[PDB]
RNA sequence: CUCCUCAUGGUCAGACUAUGUAGGGAAUUUUUGGAAU
C-alpha cells in the first residue's frame, strides 16, 4: 500500500528486468532495467529491448532515455 | 515575447484559420482571448460546401495556424511588449548645451 | 463569452457530435454548463434531448450563436 | 450642454446639437486668438471652457469624472464633500483615501486612478542673459 | 470656513467673488433644476 | 541517484538516436543540446523510416512532445 | 536575473535553430503534425514554438486514384501554433 | 558608390554630406561643388567643422533631437555662426528657418553680440578635486584665492543674477563663493575624495580622489563607480558601471538609434540590467561596446556614437580597474581584460586569433588548419607560411607585421629579498625582473576597430585566487628591452599564503604571463 | 494539488480499465497526488478468454493519467 | 473554483449520466464529485457504444476521461441564474 | 476578454467583491496535442 515513487524506487534499488507498457500502443513494449528516474517518470534504462507481440520478438536497444508521458503500466519481469 | 499578444494586436483583420481537425475558418476576427480563442465574426467556415456563420469561438488549442493578410506589418506589430517591458523598468553638469 | 450568456448555442465537439443548449455559465477551462441542450449528430436525424448538461473545455471545438434566449 | 443636460422638448436640443458640434471649435478658436494676443485674464479661463467642452463638465464637478472607469457614487459623494482638490491628490494611503472619501469600498481603485491624475512637482529658475533678454 | 484654523498657502492669481470656484453649490443646484 | 537529465548531460556530444512515439521516424545524429524541458537539437541528422534510411537532414530540432526514447549509438 | 537565465538558456538550448533562424533570415523546414510541411523565413518565434512565418511553401502529398502526387502552395504571411510543430530543420 | 544612398540623390543635383561617410565619396561631393557641377548640397549639424565656402546658405529647421533630453531642443547660436560662416558672395544670402519662440532669440543674438557666461557653477566638485591633488590649495583659504583666478569671478561680479547670488558687494560675493566651495567640500569629504581635519586647515587626498582627477573624470561619474561598484562583481557589472557616466552626455540619439538599438539586441553577447532605463545614453553605450566587440555592420550613424564612446572609455576603464585595486579586489583581473578588449576589440574567451589586425572567419580557419592557439606562435612563424595564410593587401600585411613585432613574449621573473624571514603586516619589497623580446623604437599600438592611437603599458599584479584579495599593483612603460620594478607591499596574516604574479598588458590580450609562489608569513 | 480521496478503495480488489482498450484486476495498494496507482496481485486481462498474473506479490503502478476508470469488485 | 465545479458538487446525491472519451455511458447516484471532475458513483448501468448494458455497483472515473454529465433539472434553479 | 496567483482596500466569521506599471494561463484532470493513416 505504498506510493508509486517509492515502488519505482525499489525497482531502482533492486535493478529487476523492468517492462513498460507504453500509451496507446498494444504492439510493442519496452524492457530493460531502472538505472535512475526524475519527477516527471523520464527513466533511463539500461539493456532496454524493444517486444513487438505481432513467440515475441524485438530490437536490442542498450542505454535509452524513456519518456513518462509514454508510459502507462511499469512492471517487473 | 508572447505572440499571443500579436494575436490580440489582430482585431478587425480578416483572416484565414486553418484548425487542427482540418477545418478552415475565413472571418474578421472580432477578438482573441490569450488562451487564443479566437472570436470572429462574418465568417464562412468550411469543414472537411461552406457555412456562413454571424459570430464564431474557436477554442485555442485547436488552431492550427492562422494565415493573416500580406498587407500586414510585422515589423511594427512584433515590436511592443519590448517597449511595454521598458516603459515598465522606468547634480550639476546638466547641460552639455549651451545658452 | 459573456455577451453570449443566455443565449442558444451551438458547440461543436472534439468527436464531430453537434451540441445545442443555452449557455448558462462557463469557466476558466471553458467548461460550459448547457440548459435543454439536445444532440444532433449527422445534420433532422439521430437527435436526442440530453437536458442540463457539463461539456469539457478540452472536447469543446467551437461555438456558435444558434437563436436568442428564451 | 457643460452641464449634461438632454431634454425633452427637442427644438432645444437641436439648437444644443448645433452647439455640441460647434462649440469646441469657436471656444478653442477664441482661446488660441487670446493666446496670439498675450492677454492673461481671458486665456487661463477659456482654456477652462474649452476643456469643458471636450469633456462635458464644469471646474466644481471633480476632474475624476473623465476616468471612464470611476464609479458614479464616488463622484457624487466628492462633489458634495465640498473639498479642496489639492488634498484629495496629497492623500497617499491607499485605506486613507477610502477613509477622506469616507466609503471604505473602491478607495484603493480611487488612489490607482489618482496616480494615473497629471501631478506634476515643478521648479523654475530665472536668470538674465544681459539686461534685456531674460533666460 | 473657520475662523481660527491653520491653512497652507501659496502664491497664485487670486479669483473673482463670484467666479465658477467660489460658487459650486449653484451648479448642483443648476442641474438639479431639471433633476437627475 | 543517476537522473536522465545527468545521463543526457553525459549524452550531449556524442553520436545519438531518437525515436519518436510515432516510430514514423527516427533521427540520429550528434546530440548538440538539450533544454530543460527536454527539446532536442541535433546536428548532421538522419533520417531512419521503417529503419531505412530516407535521407540526411543537418541541424535539426525536435519537439520535446515527439520524443519516445532517445539512445546512444 | 532570472530574465537573464531564461534568455541566455534558450539562447544555448536547442532554441538556438529558431533564434538563428530569426536573426539570419535563413529558411526553415518545419515537418508538422499534419503531415504537411512548411518551409519558410521565421519572422518570429514562442516558447512554445508559435511562429510568424514569411515566404511560406507548404508541400504535402495527396492520393489519388492512380500514383501518389505531392501538392504545394505558397502563403506569404502564414502564422503557426506550437504545438503542430513535429520538427524544425535547419539546412543550407 | 560607397556611402550606399549618396549616388541616386547626387545624380539629379543635389550632395549629400554628413560625418562618418566614406571620405572619398565625401570628397567627390565637395569636389563636384567647388566645380560648379552640384549647386545644392545638404550637410548635417555634425559636418560644420567641414567648411564648404557657399555663395548661399540654407538652415532647414532650428530643431534637433536628443534622446537623452527626450525632446527636440533648438540649435546653439554656436551652431548658426559655424553655419552662417560659410556662405559669402553676389551678396552674402543667409535663410533661417526658424519658429516664432526662437525667432527672437536668434534675430537678436546673430546680429548683435553673444553675451558670455560662465557655466564652472556645475563643474566646481571636479575642478576643486583637481586642485586638491595638486595640492595647490592646501586650505579652504587657498581655494577660495584660486577662484580669484576665475572668468567666474568676472562674470558673478558683472552680473550676480545669473549665478543666483542675491547679494551684490564684496561681502556678498565672498559669502556666497565660501558657501559654494564648502558645500563641494562636503561632497568630497563624504565620497572619500577628500579628508579635512582642523589643527589654518589641513586637507589631504585619499586614493578615489587621486585617481579621479588625475584622469580628470568628473566627480559624479566617480561617485556612481563607487556606488556601484563592489567585491565580487562580474564583467557585465562593470560594462554597465562603465556605462553610466557623465562624459555620454555628448552621444547624440534620435529615435532611430534608440529603437535599432532594441532591435540590435538580439545579436548583442549582454542583456542591460533591468532596473535602469533604456533611453538614457548609458544603455546605447552598452550596445555600441557590444558591437565594438563583437564586430556587427553598424549604420554608419552608430559609427560616429561608437567613436565618441572611445574617445572616452580608456580613462574611465582605467579608473574602473584603478578603483577595484584601491578597495583591495583580486578581481581587477577581470577589468584589465575588459580594458584589453577595448583597445582591441574581441572577448577574452572567443578567439585569441582575432586579436591579430584584419582577422575574419576564413582567415582564422587556416590558423586552426595549422594548429596554432596562442598568438606567440605567430611570431616563430616565418614568411612563406605567412603568404599563404594572408592573400591581402600591403598595408594590412604591413600593420599586422607591426602588430607582431611590438607586441612582447615577455618574461616574468621576481626576486624576494627574503625567503625566510617573513613577518605580518610588515611592507615586503619584491623585485621583479621583467625582459622584453625587442627593444621598442615607439610604443605605438596598432589596432583597426580603435582609430585613435595608444601608448603601450603593463600592470604588475600580486594576489591570492581563493580570497578573491589582490594584494599589489603596479603600472609600468617599459621602454628598455629589460627593467627591475620593487613592489612594496604589505604582507597577509600568519600561515601558509598563495601569491600569483600576473604580467598583463593594457592594450594587447592573451599577454597574460603568470607564475604563483607561495609563503610562509609568521 | 488535490489528493484523490481513494482511502475508501484501499485494500480492495479493483478492476481497472485503461487506455488502449486494456483491462487489469488488483487488488489497490497505494496512490498519489498524480493518481498514479499501485496494484499488488496484479492480472492483465487480455482480449481473448486468458489472464497473466503479472505481478502476485511483486506489484505494479499504474500511470494515473493512463487510467480511465476503476471498479470496485468488493463493497 | 469553476462555477460549473460548484454546481457539479451541487449534484452530488443525484442520479446523473456519464460519458466518457471512450463513450461508454454510466447511469447512477454521484457519490463524490472532486475539483478535477474525479467523480465517484453507485448503482451505476452502463452502455456501451456497441449496445450492451451491465450493472456495477461501484464506479470511480477520472475527470479528464470524462467527456460530459448530465445531471437533474432540479438544479436549474439556482444560484447559477446570476 | 477570461481564470489563477500575488498585492491590496473593504466587509463577514478562511471566504467574497472592486483596483493593480504586478507574475502567470508547454511535464499526468482541461489552452501548447497520442496524433496520423
Amino acid at each position: 500500500m505504498v506510493p508509486p515513487i517509492n515502488c519505482i524506487f525499489n525497482f531502482l534499488q533492486q535493478q529487476t528486468p523492468v517492462t513498460i507498457w507504453l500509451f496507446e500502443q498494444i504492439g510493442i513494449r519496452i524492457k530493460g532495467k531502472i538505472v535512475g528516474f526524475d519527477e516527471f517518470m523520464n527513466v533511463v534504462i539500461d539493456e532496454a529491448v524493444e517486444i513487438p507481440v505481432n513467440v515475441e520478438k524485438g530490437t536490442p536497444l542498450g542505454k535509452i532515455l524513456l519518456k513518462g508521458d509514454n508510459i502507462t503500466l511499469i512492471t517487473s519481469a | 515575447m508572447k505572440l499571443v499578444n500579436f494575436l490580440k494586436k489582430l482585431r478587425n483583420e480578416q483572416v484565414t484559420i486553418e484548425l487542427k481537425n482540418g477545418t478552415t475558418v475565413w472571418g474578421t476576427l472580432q477578438s482573441v482571448s490569450p488562451q487564443m480563442n479566437a472570436i470572429l465574426t462574418d465568417v464562412k467556415l468550411t469543414l472537411p460546401n461552406i457555412a456562413s456563420l454571424q459570430y464564431i469561438n474557436i477554442r485555442g488549442n485547436t488552431i492550427r495556424q492562422i494565415i493573416l493578410p500580406d498587407s500586414l506589418n510585422l515589423d511594427s506589430l512584433l515590436v511592443d511588449q519590448k517597449q511595454l517591458n521598458s516603459l515598465r523598468r522606468s547634480a550639476n553638469k546638466r547641460p552639455r548645451r549651451g545658452l | 463569452l459573456a455577451n453570449l450568456i443566455d443565449y442558444k448555442l451551438r458547440v461543436l465537439t472534439q468527436d464531430g457530435r453537434v451540441y445545442i443548449g443555452q449557455l448558462m455559465a462557463f469557466d476558466k477551462h471553458m467548461n460550459l454548463v448547457l440548459n435543454e441542450c439536445i444532440e444532433e449528430r449527422v445534420p433532422k436525424v439521430e437527435k436526442r434531448v440530453l437536458g442540463l448538461t457539463i461539456l469539457r473545455g478540452e472536447q469543446i471545438l467551437s461555438t456558435v450563436v444558434e437563436d436568442k434566449p428564451l | 450642454y457643460f452641464s449634461q443636460l438632454k431634454f425633452e422638448g427637442f427644438a432645444l436640443n437641436s439648437d444644443i446639437v448645433f452647439i455640441h458640434q460647434n462649440a469646441g471649435r469657436l471656444l478653442r478658436a477664441m482661446f488660441e486668438i487670446c493666446l496670439k494676443r498675450g492677454w492673461g485674464h481671458p486665456t487661463r479661463m477659456l482654456l477652462n471652457l474649452c476643456k469643458s467642452a471636450t469633456t462635458k463638465m464644469w471646474p466644481t464637478n471633480c476632474p475624476l469624472r473623465q476616468f471612464k472607469t470611476c464609479p458614479v457614487e464616488v463622484i457624487k459623494r466628492l462633489e458634495a464633500s465640498t473639498v479642496p482638490w489639492g488634498d484629495y491628490l496629497q492623500l497617499e494611503t491607499p485605506a486613507e483615501v477610502g477613509r477622506a472619501i469616507r466609503s471604505e469600498k473602491y478607495g484603493k481603485q480611487v488612489y490607482d486612478l489618482l496616480k494615473r491624475f497629471p501631478k506634476m512637482s515643478v521648479t523654475c529658475n530665472a536668470q538674465p542673459i544681459t539686461r534685456s533678454v531674460m533666460r | 470656513f473657520n475662523q481660527e484654523g491653520d491653512y497652507n498657502f501659496k502664491y497664485g492669481i487670486p479669483l473673482e467673488f463670484y467666479n465658477e470656484m467660489h460658487r459650486p453649490v449653484h451648479f448642483l443646484q443648476f442641474s438639479e433644476l431639471a433633476g437627475d | 541517484p543517476v537522473n536522465p537529465k545527468p545521463f543526457l548531460k553525459g549524452l550531449v556530444n556524442h553520436r545519438v538516436g531518437v525515436k519518436l512515439k510515432f516510430n514514423s521516424t527516427e533521427y540520429r545524429g550528434t546530440l548538440v543540446s538539450t533544454d530543460n524541458y527536454f527539446n532536442l537539437q541535433l546536428n548532421e541528422a538522419e533520417e531512419f523510416v521503417a529503419g531505412v534510411s530516407h535521407g540526411t537532414l543537418g541541424e535539426i530540432f525536435i519537439r520535446c512532445n515527439n520524443v519516445l526514447y532517445i539512445r546512444e549509438l | 536575473e532570472l530574465e537573464e537565465l531564461e534568455e541566455f538558456e534558450f539562447k544555448h538550448g536547442p532554441m538556438s535553430l529558431i533564434n538563428d533562424a530569426m536573426v539570419t533570415r535563413t529558411p526553415v523546414i518545419i515537418s508538422l503534425r499534419n503531415n504537411h510541411k512548411i518551409i519558410a523565413r521565421v519572422k518570429a518565434f514562442d516558447r512554445h514554438c508559435n511562429m510568424v512565418l514569411e515566404n511560406v511553401k507548404e508541400l504535402w502529398t495527396e492520393k489519388k486514384g492512380k500514383n501518389v502526387i505531392n501538392r504545394e502552395r505558397f502563403i506569404s504571411k502564414l502564422f503557426l501554433r506550437g504545438d503542430s510543430v513535429i520538427v524544425v530543420l535547419k539546412t543550407p | 558608390l560607397t556611402d550606399g544612398h549618396l549616388r541616386a540623390p547626387l545624380k539629379h543635383g543635389v550632395g549629400i554630406l554628413y560625418k562618418g561617410m566614406a571620405s572619398n565619396d565625401e570628397r567627390i561631393v565637395k569636389r563636384l561643388y567647388e566645380y560648379g557641377a552640384v549647386s545644392v548640397l545638404l550637410i548635417s549639424k555634425d559636418c560644420s567643422a567641414f567648411a564648404c565656402k557657399t555663395d548661399e546658405v540654407i538652415i532647414l529647421g532650428t530643431n534637433l533631437y536628443d534622446g537623452a533630453e527626450h525632446k527636440y531642443m533648438p540649435y546653439t547660436i554656436n551652431e548658426l555662426l559655424e553655419m552662417v560662416g560659410l556662405a559669402s558672395g553676389m551678396a552674402g544670402k543667409v535663410l533661417i528657418l526658424t519658429s516664432h519662440n526662437m525667432k527672437a532669440y536668434y534675430k537678436k543674438f546673430l546680429i548683435e553680440p553673444l553675451p558670455t557666461e560662465s557655466y564652472l557653477q556645475y563643474i566646481i566638485h571636479d575642478t576643486l578635486n583637481n586642485e586638491i591633488a595638486n595640492s595647490i590649495i592646501q586650505s579652504k583659504q587657498d581655494c577660495v584665492d584660486w577662484f580669484t583666478y576665475s572668468y567666474f569671478y568676472r562674470r558673478i561680479h558683472v552680473n550676480p543674477s545669473y549665478y543666483g547670488v542675491r547679494d551684490t558687494s564684496p561681502h556678498g560675493i565672498s559669502v556666497f563663493l565660501s558657501n559654494l566651495v564648502e558645500t563641494c567640500l562636503n561632497d568630497l569629504v563624504e565620497s572619500s575624495f577628500i579628508e579635512i581635519d582642523d589643527t589654518t586647515e589641513i586637507i589631504s587626498t585619499l586614493s578615489n580622489g587621486l585617481i579621479a582627477s588625475h584622469y580628470g573624470v568628473s566627480f559624479f561619474t566617480i561617485q556612481s563607480f563607487v556606488s556601484s561598484l563592489s567585491n565580487t562583481s562580474t564583467l557585465k557589472n562593470m560594462l554597465y558601471v562603465l556605462s553610466t557616466a557623465v562624459e555620454f552626455e555628448s552621444v547624440p540619439l534620435r529615435k532611430g538609434d534608440r529603437a535599432l538599438l532594441v532591435k540590435l539586441s538580439k545579436r548583442l553577447p549582454l542583456r542591460f540590467p533591468e532596473h535602469t532605463s533604456s533611453g538614457s545614453v548609458s544603455f546605447k553605450v552598452f550596445l555600441l561596446l557590444q558591437a565594438y566587440f563583437s564586430r556587427l555592420e553598424l549604420p554608419v550613424d552608430f559609427q560616429n556614437d561608437l567613436k565618441d564612446i572611445l574617445e572616452k572609455v580608456v580613462p574611465l576603464i582605467n579608473v574602473v580597474v584603478d578603483i577595484l585595486s584601491a578597495n583591495g579586489y583580486l578581481n581587477a583581473t577581470t577589468a584589465m581584460d575588459l580594458a584589453q578588449m577595448l583597445i582591441q576589440g574581441v572577448w577574452d574567451v572567443d578567439n585569441p586569433l582575432r586579436q591579430i589586425p584584419h582577422f575574419n572567419n576564413k582567415i582564422l580557419e587556416k590558423c586552426k588548419e595549422i594548429n596554432v592557439e596562442t598568438v606567440y606562435d605567430i611570431m616563430a612563424l616565418e614568411d612563406e607560411e605567412r603568404d599563404e595564410i594572408l592573400t591581402l593587401t600591403d598595408s594590412q600585411l604591413a600593420q599586422v607585421a607591426a602588430f607582431v613585432n611590438n607586441y612582447p613574449n615577455v618574461e616574468l621573473t621576481y626576486s624576494l629579498n627574503n625567503s625566510d624571514s617573513l613577518i605580518s603586516g610588515v611592507k615586503q619589497k619584491i623585485t621583479i625582473q621583467l625582459t622584453r623580446d625587442v627593444e621598442p623604437e615607439n610604443l605605438q599600438v596598432t589596432s583597426e576597430k580603435y582609430p585613435f592611437d595608444k601608448l603601450e603599458s603593463w600592470w604588475l599584479v600580486l594576489g591570492e585566487v581563493s580570497k578573491k584579495e589582490l594584494y599589489a599593483i603596479k603600472k609600468v612603460t617599459l621602454n628598455k628591452e629589460t627593467q627591475q620594478y620593487e613592489l612594496e607591499f604589505d604582507t597577509p596574516t600568519s600561515g601558509k599564503h598563495n601569491l600569483t604574479i600576473w604580467c598583463v598588458c593594457d592594450s594587447y590580450l592573451d599577454a597574460d604571463k603568470e607564475l604563483s609562489f607561495e609563503i610562509n608569513v609568521k | 494539488v488535490s489528493t484523490p480521496e481513494l482511502k475508501k478503495y484501499m485494500d480492495k480488489k479493483i478492476l481497472l480499465n485503461i487506455n488502449g482498450s486494456r483491462k487489469v484486476a488488483g487488488i489497490l495498494r497505494g496512490y498519489d497526488i498524480f493518481l498514479n496507482v499501485v496494484l499488488d496481485d496484479a492480472m492483465e486481462i487480455n482480449g481473448e478468454d486468458p489472464a497473466n498474473n503479472h505481478q502476485l506479490g511483486l506489484q505494479t503502478v499504474i500511470r494515473g493519467n493512463s487510467i480511465i476508470s476503476l471498479e470496485a469488485l468488493d463493497a | 473554483n469553476g462555477i460549473p465545479v460548484k454546481l457539479l458538487n451541487e449534484a452530488q446525491g443525484h442520479i446523473v449520466s456519464l460519458e466518457l472519451t471512450t463513450g461508454a455511458t454510466y447511469r447512477g447516484k454521484l457519490v463524490e464529485s472532486e475539483d478535477s471532475m474525479n467523480v465517484q458513483l453507485r448503482d451505476v448501468i452502463a452502455t456501451e457504444p456497441q449496445g450492451a448494458v451491465t450493472h456495477m455497483d461501484q464506479i470511480f472515473v477520472r475527470g479528464s476521461q470524462i467527456k460530459f454529465i448530465v445531471v437533474p433539472d432540479l438544479l436549474k434553479n439556482a444560484p447559477l441564474f446570476k
